[PDB]
């Protein structure tokens, strides 16, 4: 009734309606105060960032894109020198920047400019004030949130060495959510804990053989791999969505640090009851409703787990752009057994299955959403889930609220 | 490499999507990587469209490159024909695909489909969105239009209206009204609303109305050769330009100008005593060439502002604009760089700024009144209400829209001074 | 005495002017002091009018009081008539002249003019503007309309459009276009655009469209009894209200309801995904009764807001409003004191305010999104562009207009929240 | 061809398009930071104040009206009792008000409501903190700017007595203009000079048999009389509009105080040049153009004087709601002798004369402006002239600008 550990997942390729990893820059740079994200790409890449950022584009944000010209299409030597020109320009125009990310696009990769080598070279040149890194955010390599994965993974080799046994909570979270996490862990007797990424470049966590880390976001595969290469050990936990997920997440950490069942129950009691009361308000319109999820962010499985177990929703097809079998084990073990799981996407075929299922609520991209509304399907746009505070106790009702709203608007208007 | 935050225009292939999405019964297939479907959000969210754009991508990625990229393009042309049975199709390269070796023409010639498939050359590292749109429409008209028997009644085509066009929807409606008032019916309106079959029947119209040069001129020039149809060179934005337009249409057709002005209120509005404080007010105008040129004449000769700066981001329009600015004793600012716009605005200290969504934001930062006259534009400037820029209702709309922020600015300033300067 | 800074309505004599200026070939003569002509500003400035209001004052002052006041009225009446040769006239008292002993009806009748002069009774110390217009129009209609044979084809009158009406111009144009789609032509539209001779032709219409209860209800009731004409009870502001209106019109006439919805965009705009953040936005609604009731139904049932407060300034619409408000679980706020409005707004803590110009200003102070749905209203709300509140284009207009302030507010709030 | 001293002025009566004195409160209260203006009148009066104030109504202004209710119409025992409760309630809300004006309206006057007696009663009940005055601003008694006059006159008998030889400048001027006035008079060596009204109630001028006063505004007939009753002597001068108006006004002060020609000519030289330069940028458009002025504020004669002499305009009919001969003597002597002068109006008769004259530019109120523009006549709305800084050297070009603008707009908009 609740095991998806062994469910055979449909793997599909074909036409996709998903975002590339560049999109991740939009809400990543907000977290990392010292950082600047320079894409090397085409006008398309700049246009995407513009669309993805909305009004943030007018807020002098800490990203931009060196857009390729004819001259740059051949050949290497000259292009690299041209990149340095733009990077040197940028750095004096904004001197408070201490971290520069050279982000790879589809155009740059086909052109085979070695941004890894450019980062190396610029680091030597702008040392010690600016460290410069390189990772890929291209549509060739990466889907939406995976851009955060490649970014953090590119930082790990260079983090400070330490033998201390501190905790690292991995994944960019809204500051309000981060603080709550810190507070709960601190009052559990777990410390010190640091975040990756940190808010500033000078307070990035150290790693070493005694380090423990726990993921707050499901899309952190390469980052996990990188931290393990430095000797850090992962704490396995389902993802902190809703009352149950948050408790379970927190429980895995408390078990790892020897915290008693007595402490756990006492620190956690009030926030738990509070979370499950906020959720109850949404239990009316959600119980019994069928759920379909197009692939976007790799949040779909944890979210479907939360919606079924805590909100009484029935699952149908739950799709994800990438499924890390080990990282997703705890949540897969909690998903209802009927769930059809899909890794990847073949759009026309997946839209045929969707139509046949006729689900009550569909999570999908903005490009699908209105066209599906017009065909009489209640939708919920996915992208909101990656920027709105949704993890941990205090946000559990809001999260439920994100899925009940479109359903009560459909009822209200007809 | 140019360091870029804001871009006034997108890549040429979005221009192609503008033409495809305007139309019905045409599939546009683009060779591009997974991820470029983000542009679908522009047609679905902004224009609030109730269908997926008729646009699909070959969707290549890292694991399937090499000789697979040609296979993928082939599959997408085949799949799009089999599913939507279009009357005609277009195929083009994304910016990343332009770096690859695959030839869209030869791939689709080999597929040998039962409908025309039009290849598009779109230089994605040298040209932009508007050019993409102007080229795509030109190629589609080259492909489909033929010499034809003229219609018995005086008819015309509307040329240049697209998806994501600033007020295209209602401009089309208003132009149709002022032509109908002269007993001129429209033959086909393209791209917006047309099918490939509709495009075959372009030649039978007596003449062409070139509504937007940026996305229609190239097609108009072709139809002037092929079907001997001359095209209107005046864009009916503003009362005077509308009259100059109708006069022009008179010469082309031989029909007398008949207007209905029972609802034209802008002239009385600006002549009325309430508008007297509007005289001499310094305005900086920016946007695409068409809307900047039209807006400047309205400002100076219809509302009585002093035009203190003019420019456009649209390089294809550089000459007409430079010529027009000389008349106002101004040097035209031709730039795609919002930072240059910001400097010019600061150096001119206007009291009103007319422009793009970017100019809205520059203005707000400086606390200057501002109204939008040109794309690019956010969701609001794609309204549910009737909102043309053209003809007589356009003139009324333009008056309310430009004046409102000035009265807001004066009102705000007055009551901060009232308590208690 | 009530200490007064803001007033939502002027005195009833301004409502009389509001009916006279609306019409043509009718002169209104007001018995009043030098100085009261300031009301002409309203019609020439706000409505941007190309002529002087067909209004004149006896213009008594300190050096001509007592038995001289009666004479000035007579002079004023005779001078107005000799100069403009109207088809009819009306005579009334200003508030100051209401404390004098002059009988306008006696004076006007002794003058024995060749056209009817209609004496109006407008209690200036108990009643206000809207009553002034409603009563003036009723008195005009009672004097001029006669039972007549029904027109061969189905026609109706439009009732209650006036000068200085909030979007009356474009409402008239929009309602005409949607009755024309059902095959119904307008007989006379009145006051606005009507002459007294048009008023004489009211009876040949089959029924009346009562567009504004605050300025047309009395004339409608009279025309029902005198000319056996039914009148519409539903005011077509809102998509839902427009359908019920057309259903009502169908019941009245027997004609089927035909619609042209090719240009109706509000329902899809509201259904689209970009509108789902509007769900449950807390809206406070104030203004006149007709517009508040109409807006409430749109807010709750068409846009998906939660109506969190509801009221009006005009006593004549108190009961329809109290009846309306109860369906939302609300008690109606009935008041003409903007300070009371300000208390009810703070207590309700809305996210959006739909109101008059006073409410725009309350909303500025509090830093809240606001849009204007009702008079009183400054020059801005008499637009050069087509701007109905009624019918399908009105539904489109209302949507853009209410939503714009919300997007601006969120957009400004997001901008300040990512700078530092 | 200058001098209308002996010119027959038309004394005209009938239909009038003018504001009552209540209108004056709107820009008067802004000057007297310490005062409140309570009109006792009808909703009509409230409506007027609202209309004239426009946007200021939303800025918590220090005025308001006690709207008479039906119960107030039947018995005078109740009304004086209600007014007291209404005042105490108002003064508790606003403890910072030091001067209260009970302003008479047409309705309060017909009702025979004794506001003089109420002001004395309330003044007893609220001493020493708030002094309360009474005056009329009714349409019956008063036209537009005459409301300032009745206001200032009402507070003259209550002013401190003194034997000091000091100058009073009468008329509420905009703050920047006042400052310039003061500077110029100080530079000239004219010892302590006070304005009536002052910016605050506790710095109002004193008056005595050695006080001198000069009027910045032409509408100050009753105030003039009341100051003379207290023993003061007026300095006659044309009004300070434009370079010449301002020079002559300053000159008259200078001559009264024995200031030397050397000092006058050197204090005045540069501001005189400045103002002449700024006016000249408006001559092209203004010179040879014909002017018609409807009655509104009493500024029209001195403004017409400025427009003809300094702007080369041609006068036709210039009308004023009130023509005080002694106060207007200096300006009348400077007007072109062709000028047809009117005091009052029969509106329809005046429009018939206007239509015949066919004047290039017409000054009139908002009631007539658009109507006139629709018949093809260029208009400049009067009310702006009361509330824009217009007096003295520094505002002389701006003053002219107010008149060139409507004619320049007309030319821009139609070839
Ligand atoms: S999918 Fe590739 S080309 Fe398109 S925006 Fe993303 S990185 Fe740029
Ligand atoms: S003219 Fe008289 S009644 Fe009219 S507003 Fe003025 S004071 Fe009041």
């Amino acid at each position: 009734t609740f095991g998806c550990t062994d469910s055979p997942v449909r793997r599909e390729r074909g036409q996709k309606a998903v975002f590339c990893g560049l999109t991740s820059i939009v809400w990543l740079h907000r977290k990392m105060q010292d950082a600047f994200f320079l894409v090397v790409g085409s006008r398309t890449c700049a246009h995407l960032l513009q669309a993805a950022a909305g009004v943030m584009i007018f807020a002098e944000p800490r990203f931009g894109t060196a857009v390729l010209e004819e001259q740059d299409l051949a050949g290497l030597a000259d292009a690299h020198k041209e990149l340095d020109r733009e990077v040197a320009k940028l750095l004096e125009r904004r001197p408070d920047i201490r971290q520069l990310f050279l982000v790879g696009s589809c155009p740059s990769e086909v052109l085979k400019l070695d941004l890894d080598r450019a980062a190396e070279r610029l680091s030597g040149l702008h040392a010690p004030h600016v460290r410069v890194y390189s990772y890929t955010g291209s549509g060739l390599d990466t889907t939406f949130t995976q851009g955060e994965d490649t970014c953090l993974a590119a930082m790990v080799p260079t983090l400070d060495t330490t033998e201390a046994a501190e905790l690292i909570v991995v994944g960019a979270l809204p500051d309000v959510v981060e603080d709550q996490c810190l507070s709960l862990l601190t009052q559990l007797g777990v410390g010190p804990v640091r975040m990756l990424p940190a808010r500033r470049s000078d307070i990035e966590p150290a790693v070493g053989p005694n380090t423990r880390f726990i993921l707050a976001q499901p899309f952190l595969g390469e980052t996990t791999g990188a931290l393990e290469r430095r000797g850090a050990k992962r704490i396995a936990a389902p993802f902190p969505f809703g009352e149950e997920g948050t408790t379970l997440w927190l429980k895995a950490v408390a078990d790892a640090y020897g915290v008693s069942a007595e402490k756990f129950e006492a620190v956690t009691a009030a926030p738990r009851a509070r979370a499950k009361k906020a959720i109850a308000a949404h239990l009316e319109t959600l119980t019994g409703k069928s759920l379909f999820m197009f692939p976007d962010s790799q949040l779909e499985i944890p979210l479907a787990r939360f919606l079924a177990r805590e909100c009484g929703m029935k699952t149908t097809e739950i799709a994800t752009p990438f499924l890390h079998k080990a990282i997703m084990a705890p949540d897969l073990a909690l998903l209802p057994s009927n769930t059809a799981l899909t890794e990847g996407q073949d759009l026309e075929a997946q839209l045929d299955r969707h139509e046949a299922i006729n689900p009550d609520l569909t999570v999908c991209g903005l490009g699908l959403a209105n066209p599906l509304e017009a065909k009489g399907h209640a939708t919920k746009w996915a992208i909101e889930l990656v920027f709105t505070p949704v993890h941990f106790y205090e946000q559990a009702g809001d999260l439920a609220g994100l899925f009940s709203r479109p359903l009560r608007r459909r009822a209200l208007l007809n | 490499m140019k360091l870029t935050l804001w871009t006034y225009e997108g890549p040429p292939h979005v221009g192609a999507m503008r033409v495809a999405t305007a139309m019905k019964d045409l599939q546009l297939v683009l060779h591009g990587p997974q991820g470029d479907t983000y542009a679908d959000l522009l047609f679905t969210m902004i224009e609030r469209r109730n269908a997926r754009p008729p646009v699909s991508f070959s969707t290549f990625e890292a694991s399937h490159m090499g000789t697979d990229t040609a296979i993928l393009l082939k599959d997408a042309l085949a799949a799009a024909h089999a599913r939507y049975k279009p009357q005609a199709m277009a195929v083009a390269l994304t910016c990343t695909a332009e770096l690859l070796q695959d030839d869209p023409n030869g791939i689709s010639r080999a597929l040998n489909l039962p409908v025309p498939v039009v290849p598009l050359e779109l230089p994605s590292y040298s040209r932009k969105e508007n050019y993409g749109a102007d080229e795509t429409f030109r190629a589609l008209v080259r492909a489909l239009a033929v010499p034809m028997e003229r219609t018995p009644e005086v008819t015309c085509n509307l040329l240049g209206a697209t998806a994501l066009g600033f007020r295209h929807r209602d401009d089309v409606a208003e132009v149709t009204k002022l032509l109908a008032t002269m007993g001129i019916k429209v033959n086909v309106c393209a791209p917006l609303g047309a099918s490939p079959d509709d495009l075959r029947k372009l030649g039978q119209a007596h003449f062409n109305v070139l509504m937007y040069p940026e996305t229609g001129e190239s097609a108009a020039r072709h139809l002037e050769r092929a079907c001997k149809q001359p095209f209107t060179k005046i864009v009916p934005i503003g009362v005077g330009a509308t009259r100059d337009f109708l006069a022009e249409v008179s010469k082309i057709t031989g029909l007398p100008v008949v207007t209905d002005e029972s609802t034209l209120r802008q002239p009385w509005w600006s002549a009325s005593v309430d508008s007297t404080y509007l005289t001499g007010k310094r305005v900086f105008i920016f946007g695409d060439g068409t809307h900047v040129i039209a807006a400047a004449r309205i400002a100076a000769k219809e509302v009585g502002f002093e035009v203190v700066g003019m420019g456009c981001y649209n390089r294809e329009m550089a000459r007409p604009l430079r010529t027009a600015a000389a008349e106002y004793g101004l040097e035209a600012l031709i730039t795609d760089d919002y930072l240059e716009v910001e400097k010019a605005i600061e150096a001119a200290a206007p009291e009103l700024i007319l422009g793009t969504q970017m100019e809205r934001n520059i203005a707000k930062k400086l606390g200057l009144p501002c109204a939008v006259i040109s794309a690019p534009v956010h969701v609001q400037d794609f309204p549910a209400r009737y909102a043309p820029q053209m003809g007589f209702e356009g003139a009324n709309v333009l008056f309310d829209t430009w004046v409102h922020p000035l009265v807001m600015g004066l009102e705000e300033h007055l009551l901060t001074m009232f308590r208690e300067d």
